[PDB]
């Protein structure tokens, strides 16, 4: 009731402001601003968190309608899986801006010439695909689309999810490491203080903001069995962190990279 | 359905 509508008014506040900014680093990268090797993942960072925003923006602009209004919009059930599909992507592309980070410090000769093109692209719709068939086969064992399907059967997928989020979340912690020796060890002209400063901030962004919804929504709520505590005061903190991490995504990657001339 | 929604 009153407990869960103060974090909502959060909720829509915070997805605002990331819609705001997403539809800025999306029109830009996509239209004005000539576009790098690495400027494909930060532009499908941004659609990635576009759809779960404004997903977000739904569900909470409905339980303002359902409370005050009672109007009790039921929803078609596949929204869920396309949600889920952005907010694994979004996770995906930040963990594969902190491979190409590292691999650009570890090998700098490979990454200046045998760099292939099309490999930005390339692996951006290999993890897009991989995303949408997780989320799916997600969706149709546990009831999120037109047929209904098995609890049972269901737990069985959705850890293998949970499985891939900790790997996923194993990759950007383990190619930020080595970068972070890399450049401690024997690199001269960089500038060491606000190098480590901003690896060491996408790490807890990632670690405090990003993984929480998905490790509470999936693993975390089925091995608790914990109900009533669970939905009414972990679930709306899960979100709003889940949501804030996407809000700041285009500030930390796209806008204090870019605009930082400008300021 | 099998999950609980949000
Ligand atoms: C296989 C299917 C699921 C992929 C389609 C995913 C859709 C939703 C969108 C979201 C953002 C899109 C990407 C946005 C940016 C570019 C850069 C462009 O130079 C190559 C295409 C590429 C990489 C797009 C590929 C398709 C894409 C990833």
């Amino acid at each position: 009731g009153k407990e869960t509508l103060i974090p909502v008014f959060l909720i829509l506040f915070i997805a605002l402001v990331g819609l705001v900014g997403n539809g800025f680093v999306l029109w830009l990268l996509g239209f004005r601003m000539r576009r790098n090797a690495f400027s494909v993942y930060v532009l499908s960072l941004a659609g990635a968190d576009f759809l779960f925003l404004c997903f977000q923006i739904i569900n909470c602009l409905v339980y303002l309608s359902n409370f005050f209004c009672s109007i009790s919009i039921n929803f078609p059930s596949f929204f869920t899986t396309v949600m889920t599909c952005a907010y694994l992507a979004g996770l995906s592309m930040l963990s594969t801006v902190s491979t190409e980070r590292c691999l650009s410090v570890l090998w700098p000769i490979w990454y200046r010439c045998r760099r292939p093109r099309h490999l930005s692209a390339v692996v951006c719709v290999l993890l897009w695909a991989l995303s949408l068939l997780l989320s799916i086969l997600e969706g149709k064992f546990c009831g999120f689309l037109f047929s209904d399907g098995d609890s049972g059967w269901c737990q069985t997928f959705d850890f293998i999810t949970a499985a891939w989020l900790i790997f996923l979340f194993m990759v950007l912690c383990g190619s930020s490491l080595a970068l972070l020796v890399r450049i401690l060890c024997g690199s001269r002209g960089l500038p060491l203080t606000r190098l480590y400063l901003t690896i060491l901030l996408t790490v807890l962004v990632f670690l405090l903001c990003g993984l929480p919804f998905g490790i509470q929504w999936f693993l975390i709520l089925w091995i608790w069995k914990d109900s009533d505590v669970l939905f009414c005061h972990i679930h709306p903190v899960s979100v709003v962190l889940s949501s804030l991490n996407s809000s700041a995504n285009p500030i930390i990657y796209f806008f204090v990279g870019s605009f930082r001339k400008q300021w | 359905p099998c999950k609980n929604f949000f």
